[PDB]
């Protein structure tokens, strides 16, 4: 829950200025915020968070009005997107392959 | 379309009759809306009323 | 068993893909057969990697931890029952674990 | 409470759902066809797909196996909930829609240090509350939690 808020935190201040966070780090000097380098692997989910709250100011003032018919329309549509790609899964046998000629 | 306007089984004055039908009307609506769930209910039911109107 | 090994010390000269993705490997083997050949009557948990040598680990008791049907019969036989039923290879750490 | 952070939970649980009811209207495509052929002649605009996907029960080039008629309505009444669900999340959110104060709250953070508890359930807990055969131990009802 630590990391989480730390990251979801400066995540947040990161979305709106990210001058805030570069300054934070030069002013306290604690290993906390050691996920802002991109050597730290949660690094990678900071940028989705960041993203996120960078997507939720998109479209601040405006709200959404999909209706049931529309929503079903894109669901539909999102099925084809995820069946357009079908020939990507046949190639893992062999590293087990690797495996068994090496042992 | 007229059939059930034009050629009714019985007077459309009759009480019997009207109660059944607003019993059967209820039914059929009910099972239409029950066997489709996935399409938005209160779309047909307002085009059926300014249809109506 | 926890091995640990390499801290990016000597395998920054070898990075070809060449069975790089390949895991450690274990296997039991009996110690009827020995370079020397002098006293034998029990067996081995050894465990092997590309560059590092191997190594051996003595099991005196007949049967431990030999579970049975731990998973629910899936089947990537990888290298045999042994190693998918219970190996762990931390690679990012470059951690085997074997129990 | 930053409404970035509720806000954004909102736009992430929407998306679940979607991705919900997109998976079902993949597996069966049967359970959007039955519907939109039903709408077809309900709001005469509306378009619908190629007469073979209807028959071949496909949607793009995998032929998916015919299910029975209870499971099609059932999970039909299942995405129904979910478009409510949906609904609800899109209505409250439209409702919804420096550095002194993030050193006082990272500061703030550091309370009960000793809290030894592993957390995996924010997104695992939604997109399992909403998929396929969330009821039993593995396979046994296609219903969801």
């Amino acid at each position: 829950r630590r990391d989480m808020e730390v990251i979801k935190l400066t995540a947040r201040y990161y979305a709106k200025d990210k001058s805030i966070v570069e300054q934070m780090i030069s002013k306290d000097g604690e290993a906390r915020l050691n996920f802002m380098n991109s050597s730290h692997p949660l690094h990678k989910t900071f940028t989705d968070f960041v993203a996120q709250y960078k997507r939720v100011y998109s479209f601040t003032g405006q709200e959404i009005k999909k209706s049931k018919r529309t929503i079903l329309d894109n669901c539909f549509e999102r099925t084809q997107y995820w069946e357009f790609e079908k020939d990507k899964d046949r190639e893992h046998d062999k590293l087990v392959e690797l495996c068994k000629i090496q042992f | 379309d007229e059939k059930y306007l034009l050629t009714p089984p019985m007077d459309r004055k009759n009480d019997r009759y009207m109660a059944f039908l607003l019993k059967l009307s209820k039914y059929v609506e009910t099972f239409f809306f029950k066997s489709y769930a996935l399409l938005d209910a209160a779309a047909v039911e307002n085009l059926i009323k300014s249809d109506f109107e | 068993i926890q091995v640990n090994y390499s801290s990016e010390v000597k395998e920054n000269s070898v990075d070809s893909d060449d069975k790089a993705k390949v895991p450690p490997l274990i296997r039991i083997v009996s110690g009827l057969e020995l370079s020397d050949t002098k006293q034998k009557g029990k067996k081995f948990l050894v465990i092997a990697y590309e560059p590092f040598e191997n190594i051996a680990i003595e099991l005196p008791p007949n049967e431990i931890l030999f579970s049975e049907n731990n998973d629910m019969d899936n089947n990537n036989d990888g290298v045999d029952e042994l190693n998918k039923k219970c190996t762990f290879w931390d690679a990012i750490s470059k951690l085997y674990y074997v129990q | 409470m930053n409404l970035l952070e509720t806000r954004r939970s909102l736009l992430e649980e929407m998306e679940i759902i979607e991705n919900a009811i997109a998976e079902r209207i993949q597996r069966n495509p049967e359970l959007y066809y039955h519907y939109i052929q039903e709408s077809s002649k309900v709001f005469p605009d509306t378009k619908l797909p190629r007469s073979s996907l209807i028959a071949e029960n496909k949607i793009y080039k995998f032929k998916k196996v015919k299910r029975k008629r209870k499971q099609i309505i059932l999970q039909q009444h299942e995405i129904n909930i979910f478009l409510r669900d949906y609904q609800e999340k899109q209505q409250t959110f439209n409702k919804i829609n420096f550095e002194r104060k993030l050193q006082q709250l990272e500061k703030e953070l550091k309370n009960e240090d000793e809290n030894f508890e592993l957390d995996i359930n924010s997104k695992k807990d939604k997109y399992a509350l909403f998929s396929s055969s969330s009821d039993p131990s593995r396979r046994t009802n296609i219903l969801s939690d």
